[PDB]
């Protein structure tokens, strides 16, 4: 939100932790809710 | 030092700004920045009235090309030189500015309209592309168009992040410069998917796939910036200023009398206004006769509130952050704001001619660019076919010359003559002098040389044939 | 930064939705239209401006100059230059016909037409004309042109913009115009707005129709009109000045007041004098001055009113230079304030925004001007009334902007002054920068017909016997 | 004994330490950099002042005139004219490139390259670019230019600094520094941040980097920009600016107070007008004058609010003289301000303007131009383009300084009125004070070329058979 990206398909973000023990960390952020305009259109069978 | 320190007194302790690249400093809000550049020249007046300063003085009406390659570099004889200048200035001048308007694939612009449409399209967003592609089509002499693409189509395809090699959709290989660049299509309506296209910046030969101009303003930056940042919150707050304003004199003026009757709000009306004798809430109308004074009883009164100023210090305060968005937007202030008012001749030429300097670096730093570019890049189709004939005996092919080859300037909008008398003295005194040149100061007014003489001739070879009178050049 | 989020808040809620100039202006395209044209004839200032573009971009005259690659086509300068003289002699004895019937409406010249043109482009954006052949063949040509208001091109039955059908404008993939829909007029409105299909291009190399507008951003179907940026300015003006002279209006009408306790009209007839012996109230007569007695309780009392013009003089000023910004003409030519001005400083503002008529003269006058004279000169070459060279290395249908390359010339700059600008011109032409077509064609003729007029009077002057003229031996 | 303790104390606290410019500058070199980014970025005043920085010092062209020492190395003089003909004609058929190639991210020219670098050394205090010989062969040239920001050149992993290891800068003993530690790009900013060592002189005798920047004492090895005495007072001014405008907004914005103990529906209803009977409590319909008829208990206090400039535009003029000295710059140029001054006043403006930029241009443009020139002729002569003369006293590398010598031209004064100056320099030349390559120099060109063009033009005029020009015999 500080950088005003919030807006995005992917987040990668690659971020140091302070301290003696020092460690690196990696973080992919995502909120993927794919959907389909037209829910009826398509058709499933179960086969038998 | 201590300014950069603490302040005095405190004062800016808070004032902590992120030292970073543009880059980091631009593109995380590029777009939202651009879109509010958009909305300012859609909108304001303002706007408007710079961006069309920009088109009328940065190129004007017209732009000349002039051929003049290397021909010395080239170890070239300067006659075959001017024998092909000349061929190639023909093509030129039949070609781009075609009855065709074939110049383009969206066949409703002219070459002119390019240069302008582009330079605008730099203004208002930093920078400018154009895609110089081949059409399969043979009814032309020349398979060659041109389309000029907004910046908010070139962006990172399907909305993802960025890398170090990637930028909003720009291929950037390790020393930084770009390659290649996916555009996304248009999304009108926005029911419809945008999909992006990768293009690179060069075909394998040599030629100019898509061709991008802009200022950067320090290393690494990859997408040009408009100028008017630094100037938006003004802009849209001044706006706001002279809508509320607008709305304050309608609402005091519109309110101009009022009545203090104990009595209904009806007979109040027709006792102290009059009306009534209606035809068929809304209270009652009076009509506007003539003075009519009215009668009053204790306990009743009409008070004609006086309001006040509509204009009490706006117009100077206005005129005041007219002169700082002048200032920012780097145009003269009388220019932008239509206020050739007590100014004394030198102010006026001083301003004018600082304002002109600054609109010739910019043609020459964006139009001149973008020109040379594409008509290089025509230039190369226009040897490939071969409608032009090379010397024989040049001492490089074009391939490792298209600068010296593609060597041209250009002519936009002559110097235009505050006063025409001085100036044009000054000219003639100068040819006098031999300190300036007949092409240097056809150039100077908008204008060739060569051309003018062969007028020159033409008409005077006219006149003599009708035995009238020779003109001024005789022998 | 600036235009991140604002200083301290600031602009914290405002951030346009970005998208294409035809998705920003589409939606409401043709309200828009509307309300420019409810603007510009209904508001004195708009009026004004028009009639300015009318004037200054083309003026009262438009001549061709046609100039054909001869050197491109391989063509001797003679016959071209014959053959231009017989084009332009047939362009010139058929443009000004008083036939009329240049337009199959009528009503219309040549430079009438441009000047339609030019003016509902201005105030719309852009600007439709189809030619026609008209089936009488009694006329040589037979080829008409029709103006068309941008707002009869719409998508037949309503239907929504699609990715080729926008607004009744149907483009290719490269968005290039194919083909236009238009609707008949619907005055009254209560019978069908029918639609008719045309090719923007007719197969055969012949333009059916032409629609001209200056694009902003590719993409860009329909041009917007200039007044865009100074609507809601412009119109809370002239509801400001008339909200002003209401009020002053009202102002001025109470004048006096007079309160008494006992019957208003004893109390008119006694105080104001009225006319009594004779709701109407009691209207008084205009005589000499009148001092009336009054005994304590009554009282008349005179309003001081309030002054008419308290700064609204210089608020119409700022708003109208800002207006006169936006569209892009001076404010001295807008307002007719033309007080408190230098010469230089009115030169200097003249001069700019000549330059910027000249700029939209050929961008838009010139174009469609060309447009329609190669229109009209593919139906003459056709028609064989003219004749190419035989050494022609191209067709007419090949090189048609070579065949039909041509400018144009208008009014020219009137100066403030002359005096100086034309003894400028002719210290240009004794020094020999400049030539006889250019200040010829900047003040306003061509020097062709002017030298052919000078041969004229000097053959007229020595047969009269009386002086030849300063061109001579 | 003015320095002392003051008159009745005042100064008694003000002792600010003696330590050098360095020691006061390096601990905040950083935030002083960023915040005159943060100025020039989002300040308007900035903007101007950087843009005509650049447009004044350089312009729109840069030309070279390469005038080596002949004399000193013993060269015949036409043998080194010859020599400088044909090293300008490489130079000059080499710096305009379309491609940008002299820049290794292809997209600036060596204009571009000049007003950059002037720039960012104007709001940073120094420039930095380096010279690197790419494995291309599509080009004579191997060695290109690249920018270093002063952000990209610090002490690696922001090391405490040492006696020589000074923002990472290696200095030897003396005090010339010989090694940078530049980092590479910030953005984005989750890669790690990498460093790279370099000298600032190959061993061979080329110029691997160049660091350029005007020192203000001994011991200095860092610019410093010019708002480092400003930037406390624009930032100020801006928010002055900013909040007098929040003011103005607010002022206009309330008008009018309706005091009433009626319900606000039915008092909008009864007073303003108002539409009840068909969140934003109620819009008004903005029509006639609707005189009122409040009740006694109620008030219609039209508020008269307040002048908005009271005096801003004075304070506006004072700030902003002070700001124009402290840049340098003239106010007028500085804030687009030309009033009430006379030719006289402005001409003396401009003359100390100009004088303050030639100073700049030559302390600045002109080393970059002549050191990144001579890194470029180096590469020239190694790759054998060019022949040395033979009769060469010393070898390059021994007068590489002799070889290289060469002036620089930028815009030229354009004076006020021109007619003045111009003829001035014509009785100059006329009465032998002035020579012809110095007054084409101050106006921008070259009298070489100016000679060769001249006779091109009389050649031509002899041959179309016109006229002499005011050069023959």
């Amino acid at each position: 939100q500080r950088e005003g990206i919030n807006a995005s398909a992917r987040y990668p973000k690659n971020w140091v932790t302070t301290g003696d023990p020092a460690r690196e960390f990696t973080m992919i952020q995502s909120a993927p809710l794919m959907l389909l305009a037209d829910p009826d259109e398509f058709v499933s069978v179960q086969l038998a | 030092y201590h300014g950069g320190g603490s302040g005095f007194g405190g004062q800016l302790r808070s004032w902590n700004p992120p030292s970073e690249s543009v880059d980091a400093a631009l593109l995380p809000n590029f777009t939202r920045g651009n879109a509010r550049a958009d909305d300012l020249v859609r909108n304001n007046g303002y706007a408007a009235n710079a961006i069309q300063l920009h088109q009328d003085h940065i190129v004007g009406s017209f732009f000349r090309l002039s051929h003049r390659p290397s021909w010395r570099y080239l170890g070239i004889g300067e006659e075959e030189a001017r024998a092909f200048s000349r061929e190639v200035e023909a093509a030129w001048k039949e070609f781009a500015e075609d009855d065709c308007c074939c110049i383009d694939v969206e066949r409703k612009r002219t070459f002119t309209m390019m240069i302008r449409e582009g330079v605008a399209m730099h203004a208002f967003n930093g920078e400018l592309f154009v895609q110089a592609t081949w059409d399969t089509s043979s009814s032309r002499l020349f398979r060659t168009q041109f389309r000029m693409v907004s910046p908010k189509r070139i962006s990172n395809p399907n909305n993802t992040g960025d890398s170090r090699n990637c930028r909003a959709g720009v291929q950037i290989n390790d020393s930084g410069a770009a390659l290649g660049y996916y555009v996304s299509e248009d999304g009108y309506p926005g029911w419809m998917p945008q999909k992006w296209t990768w293009i690179p910046r060069e075909l394998p030969g040599g030629r100019a796939s898509f061709i991008h101009v802009f200022e950067p303003v320090e290393d690494g930056q990859t997408r040009g910036a408009n100028v008017f940042y630094s100037v938006m919150e003004q802009m849209k707050m001044l706006d706001t200023l002279q809508n509320t304003q607008l709305q304050s004199a309608i609402v005091k003026a519109m309110y101009a009398a009022t009545i203090e009757s104990e009595l209904d709000t009806q007979s109040a009306m027709d006792f102290i206004l009059g009306a009534n004798s209606q035809e068929q809430y809304a209270a009652a109308p009076v009509r506007l006769g003539g003075a009519k004074v009215p009668h009053l009883m204790p306990g009743d009164s009409l008070n004609l509130q006086t309001a006040q100023d509509t204009d009490n210090g706006y117009s100077v305060f206005e005129q005041s952050l007219l002169r700082y968005i002048a200032a920012g937007l780097g145009v003269s202030y009388e220019q932008l704001s239509r206020n050739y008012a007590q100014m004394s001749y030198s102010t006026a030429r001083a301003s004018a001619n600082e304002s002109w300097a600054y609109f010739m670096g910019r043609r020459k730093f964006v139009a001149s660019r973008q020109a040379s570019q594409m008509f290089l890049c025509w230039l190369e189709e226009a040897i490939v076919r071969r409608v032009v004939t090379l010397p024989s005996k040049a001492r490089f092919s074009f391939q490792e010359a298209r600068s010296a080859w593609g060597n041209c300037d250009w002519i936009g909008s002559g110097r235009m003559a505050i006063d025409g008398l001085k100036e044009v003295q000054e000219a003639v005194m100068l040819i006098e002098a031999g300190l300036s040149t007949y092409e240097k100061e056809c150039a100077k007014r908008g204008d060739d040389y060569q051309e003018i003489f062969a007028q020159q001739v033409r008409e005077t070879m006219e006149r003599r044939a009708a035995g009238l009178k020779p003109p001024a050049w005789a022998a």
